[PDB]
């Protein structure tokens, strides 16, 4: 995989450096680079795919090396460099194709698509130029185990769930009390809702929480923490818990009181927020608790004071919302985000050339059922696809 | 149900209930004697019957239990019936009458007796009323101070109470929340019973057939709402009113839910 | 207004919302007519004219319907007519039927049209009227192909320029010239 | 320029409101009152008309739009009418006697109906939805309904004995019956002095528009009794003299016209 | 990245420009009627507010589909890109939010207004389709939350909009069978694109290069030309998005970007 | 663009156009306002119209220069590549449609499609120039 990765680097900086009119000084060591991969590959035969609608592609090295005596570089250098460029690219590709698609739960590391079986061969390990990526960077690292870590905007790491917990319900639903929430990507936004505003409560409050359990442990998380979530503040139409029938929702929103938000790692409290809304921060949290107060307004004006009544009818329902957001963070194993195509392609990979479900992943790689059960077999072949798709990114865009 | 149920939003909704909770429920007309007479006819309850075999009422689901006036219906009402509906004539006259029948019947109350000759009684919250059924009654109360005696009134002279219901067969008595009572009543005719009013009884549609809204359900007088379950029609004969109600059954058990 | 200024005239009360602002700003541009706010063979001229030519050659005028005929022709004369604007060799046209193009003096070609510029151009700046609008402008400079001065002249719409090109017998000006007539029919 | 085709249309959001079509609309269409006799009686005038059309005058609607057209009696007005203006205006005096009868022309004029005719010598007739109505008209309509079952006998009535019909109208001049929709009825009606329609019930009417001058707001309009509605074109007034109603209609007509929209039919 | 690209286009090949919030959906808030009336009381239509990453888009009617086959009201919303996109990663959930409050907005004509107080419902039977020069690519039913669309040209959503069967008595009293209709049933629709890759240059969210662009030409009082726009509005240079300003636009995006390299 | 080139008003016969992606047509249909007899016959002012007033155009582009791949009436490279295509029973593949019909394959002309179209086109060519 690190020779996969010296291959497509190298191949990018030959694109890149070597031009036309450029001078041998800056490119002196690519070149030898160049002729040591050549060396190294030409005298061995590859075959790519076997999977699918992949073509079975049988590739055949033998290339001439780049000669080191001009100073200028010159049109009948580039163009040879060129033609051995695109072919070793679209190897690369290929190669990196026949790798998004193969799984396994035995040894999800070890290379499939047999080719890189090879080329991890120690003939091979001449190629190596520079691990400098994140991914390949941390690939390494997890091999020669050691703390490692990517960064991420904007994470997907909670599964798509649109729910609500009815803590107190009745056949008419008319005077309930419970909390929902909306948490998908890198956004939560709950909700808690009672039709009585707290006017039998004690003290006329009534709590609400919700418990958030990541499957993965993140670190320097930056968090936005609003009020007044969007998305459960107008008036809805939801269904029953077995899908029977529907009740209403007219909500009138009020602020969370003795708001507290807690960042556990492990059932032991790391994080305490008490009534601070905006940026936020989360040095290491597996867990979140978030704790909030629907508080009877005491005080009130006639306009008000006509929608909360003493008893039953309540068609306005008192609502305390939150929204929470993770702009970026920083976590020891790979994720999805939103800025980062990997995943993508390695969907469009496999959209395209129509691979079988297999043992591991769920069918069409969809997130949510993938974040769901994040067990550590998936993990693995997710980190070994998302190196190998960066890895073709860095070639073919 | 006061325990953590749990959904989500992305199932999908089934198919009606509608149509089978019909042939596994029962309904019941409360009608008053005024409608048989101007009817003057005998098998007007099995016509009723086949018609609602439209609808898709089976046979034995369908009752009709007549009333002779307000009074002697509000006089100890026995509803037991998975869906009931009770038409009800308007009259000025008899407006706190049938507007406490209807807080009597739309709403659910826990009812414990009153021992008056041997108890001080008081309200605690707002949803605890004192509600008097009989033949008639003639309730006086006395309101009393910290130390046991009367405010305005003599424990003793029960002419110095205050007369609250004066031959009412059924009453519905809120006092001050907070103050205890002493109660003189005609407990040979009428007896009363401390009552909370709970979360409402889903089982019961008046049909005003005549008259404007006038029912005020709630005590306080800030809410006077229209629940979804009272309904209000213009009449001039009642075969008319028994035919809308027979087409249009399906939305009053839409907006009535199943009792049990 | 549209932008940077609301003096009156740039009052849009009311396809694309350009169209829409530009022929609400022209249906006013009627009036600059008879403010001497023009520069050129302004359009309302004409129409008196061919009002004058049809009264003097007409049998059934009469004194008492030449009152109100003197408005109807007034009124409904060139309903859909066309102006325009010229600012430091930028020319922005506008028409009631909802058409506006923007373009250079010298060399014709368009260009994308700026609201917000042509309304703070034709609120102060003199407004020409479009008897050479640009299709036919850019048909003869492509066909009939014209000297410089000779489309400034064009441009600011000269009777001696026009007057030129109608007795050499440019058909490109004939037509759009018998256009205007057979619009102001009545 | 298309006819009987519904199209998509399509707009935008960043569209600017247009002006205020009143004092052109008001230039360009036409208004008819209808009042009934005891205003007159009580007013006691001739020139009343006119000087209600000068004030008008002042609000905008010009000399000869405004119209006004008598009624004697709320079921007179019932028997046929006939609402052809651009805009309508009625006054109804409120009785408790007469609530259903001023509820069913409510829901006639305020809404609007696609009718065909009913020969009941004939066919034996039946509703399919909640808006298939029965309306009779005339001087005195007593209609009596047997519903029949699957195999065309009655159901506790006799096809053949009249008399053991089930009566729902005694004596009207207007008769909205809505009975069991999915059962084939026989009726007897008086057909000399009322005739009978069956009426699909349409989309409501926004060119009409009734002021309940006297009591509470009782109008029901919907049949079915759970809805029990109140719509914009359906005001009310109190009441002690005339001139007093008449110059509030006059002064708050600008926002009776805003309550009312030309009819699309 | 840009000059890599330049010397590919250059030398023909596959380039690609990876984004992250791309701006590729010009500002569009309209609304689509089928079926209206004077009064406006009556209503049946979708909503869309389309702009930079994201589509809200609002399928409405005021009957709750009462009087339509099989109580279900179909809804379609078709976008059409100007460039095509690649590899892109897409958050679709539903429930528009812009489009689920009350509302108050003209005609088409501009004359009068109407109002509209939404009632939101569950989108069912949804689908939503990313097609390639009409052929169909991605399809993808009932999945909510993060998907992937690998080639595409062309949006297809397409929700219906079901009247509950069973219903509460706190709901049933806002769907009469009759005209009236104070509570409007809505099914909403959001779509973001979080990532995606394009053979061709746009603007996103996290470069600055437009930016650079437009305020050396406010600064220096650039008169327009030929090709760009006046103030090189995204909106109008994208809607009309020919070969001619997509070179131009390559090419000062280009040299932006190295001018940034040195002087951000 | 909508920007516009060539404009030509009255002329028929041949015409030319430098440089276009867009055309529009405009004509009139205007009244006869002498009218004779059995013309008369034909355009009363009542509503039965048994004879429709129509106005036409013919438009046919003989000759063109296109920076793009295309077809015409005079080589045969697109037979060529169908004829192949149906001869050796080819799948449909994930760019050109079913049977490469010209239609849908113009309709949609994505430079994907273009550059594919250029080069099967290219290679028949190459093919015709030895085997025709
Ligand atoms: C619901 O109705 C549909 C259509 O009639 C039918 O296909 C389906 O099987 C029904 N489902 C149930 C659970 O009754
Ligand atoms: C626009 O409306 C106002 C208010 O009625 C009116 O004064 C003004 O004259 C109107 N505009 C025009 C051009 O008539
Ligand atoms: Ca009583
Ligand atoms: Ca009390
Ligand atoms: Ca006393
Ligand atoms: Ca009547
Ligand atoms: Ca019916
Ligand atoms: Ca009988």
């Amino acid at each position: 995989m690190d020779v996969l990765y010296s291959l497509s680097k190298t191949l990018k900086d030959a694109r890149d450096k070597i031009v036309e009119g450029t001078l041998y000084s800056n490119v002196s060591d690519l070149i030898q680079q160049f002729n040591q991969m050549i060396i190294t590959m030409n005298g061995n035969e590859f075959q790519t795919g076997g999977i699918g609608n992949l073509p079975i592609r049988n590739w055949n090295f033998d290339f001439g090396l780049l000669g080191t005596t001009l100073l200028n570089l010159d049109a009948n250098y580039v163009e040879t460099a060129r033609n051995t460029i695109d072919y070793f690219v679209d190897f690369v590709d290929n190669v990196c194709m026949d790798e998004m698609v193969r799984e396994s739960q035995r040894n999800g590391i070890a290379p499939q698509s047999d080719s890189l079986r090879k080329l991890s061969g120690i003939k091979f390990k001449r190629i190596n130029f520079d691990n400098s990526s994140e991914y390949i960077e941390n690939w390494n690292l997890q091999n020669r185990r050691q703390r490692t870590g990517f960064t991420f905007h904007k994470p997907n790491i909670f599964p798509y769930s649109a729910s609500f917990t009815l803590n107190r319900s009745q056949p008419a639903h008319d005077n309930l009390m419970g909390t929902m929430w909306l948490n998908a990507g890198s956004e939560i936004q709950v909700a808690g809702f009672d039709y009585s505003c707290a006017i039998n409560a004690p003290a006329n409050i009534q709590q609400f929480e919700h418990i958030v359990q990541l499957r993965r442990v993140l670190t320097t998380a930056t968090i936005t923490l609003l009020p007044d979530a969007e998305r459960f503040s107008f008036p809805r139409v939801i269904n029953s818990a077995d899908g029977a029938t529907t009740w209403y929702f007219n909500p009138v929103i009020l602020r969370p009181n003795n708001v507290e938000v807690e960042f556990l790692l492990n059932g032991q409290i790391i994080n305490t927020y008490q009534a601070r809304f905006g940026t936020i921060i989360a040095r290491n949290f597996d867990t979140i608790r978030l704790s909030f107060q629907l508080m009877r307004p005491p005080n009130m004006t006639p306009a008000v004071a006509a929608l909360f009544p003493n008893a039953q009818p309540f068609e306005h329902h008192a609502t305390v919302g939150l929204t929470l957001r993770i702009e970026s963070a920083v976590c020891e194993s790979v994720l999805a985000d939103a800025s980062k195509t990997m995943l993508a392609n390695v969907t469009s990979v496999r959209q395209e050339y129509a691979i079988p479900v297999g043992p591991v992943f769920p069918p069409g790689m969809n997130w949510t059922d993938l974040i769901t059960n994040y067990s550590p077999s998936r993990e693995d072949n997710l980190q070994r696809v998302f190196t190998v798709a960066s890895i073709r990114s860095m070639l073919v865009k | 149900i006061n325990l953590p149920i749990t959904g989500s939003m992305d199932t999908a909704y089934a198919n009606s209930t509608q149509e089978e909770t019909f042939l596994t429920s029962t309904l019941c007309l409360y009608y008053p004697t005024e409608a048989a007479t101007e009817i003057n006819d005998n098998s007007w309850k099995d016509t009723l019957s086949q018609l609602f075999l439209t609808k898709g009422w089976p046979t034995g689901s369908v009752y009709f239990k007549e009333y002779t006036d307000i009074a002697s219906f509000s006089v100890d009402p026995q509803l037991y019936c998975d869906y009931n509906v009770v038409l009800m004539k308007y009259d000025a006259t008899l407006q706190l009458d049938m507007s406490e029948l209807a807080d009597l019947i739309l709403n659910e109350w826990l009812c414990n007796p009153m021992d008056i000759t041997l108890y001080y009684y008081q309200q605690t919250d707002e949803a605890n009323k004192w509600i008097s059924m009989g033949s008639s009654c003639t309730i006086k109360v006395c309101p009393l101070n910290t130390q046991t005696l009367g405010i305005g009134c003599l424990t003793t002279d029960t002419a110095t109470f205050e007369e609250v219901a004066t031959a009412e067969k059924l009453v519905i008595t809120d006092v001050v929340d907070g103050v205890n009572h002493k109660l003189d009543v005609t407990t040979a005719t009428c007896t009363i019973r401390n009552c909370k009013k709970l979360g409402p009884r889903e089982n019961v549609a008046v049909i005003q057939v005549g008259g404007s809204d006038v029912l005020d359900i709630t005590a306080d007088p800030t809410t006077a709402p229209q629940t979804e379950r009272m309904m209000r029609i213009n009449w001039k004969k009642w075969w008319q009113v028994f035919y809308t109600v027979v087409d249009y059954v399906n939305q009053i058990i839409q907006a009535m839910s199943k009792r049990s | 207004s549209v932008g940077s200024s609301a003096s009156a005239w740039t009052d849009v009360s009311t396809v694309s919302s350009i169209s829409t602002q530009t022929s609400t700003i022209s249906r006013r541009l009627r009036l600059k007519e008879m403010a001497t706010q023009t520069e050129g063979m302004n359009f309302d001229d004409i129409s008196a004219a061919v009002l004058k030519t049809k009264i003097d050659r007409s049998t059934q005028i009469s004194p008492n319907t030449l009152p109100d005929i003197v408005t109807e022709a007034s009124e409904k004369f060139i309903p859909n007519r066309a102006y325009r604007v010229i600012n430091n060799d930028e020319v922005f046209e506008a028409g009631t039927d909802g058409r506006f193009f923007a373009y250079r003096v010298e060399t014709f070609d368009e260009i994308p049209f700026d609201v917000q510029k042509f309304a703070d151009l034709v609120t102060d700046s003199p407004v020409i009227s479009a008897i050479i609008d640009f299709k036919t402008l850019k048909n003869l400079n492509d066909n009939y192909g014209i000297s410089r001065q000779q489309a400034f002249n064009l441009l600011r719409s000269d009777p001696r320029v026009l007057r030129e090109f109608i007795n050499q017998d440019n058909p490109i000006i004939r037509n759009r010239i018998e256009q205007l007539i057979m619009q102001c029919r009545l």
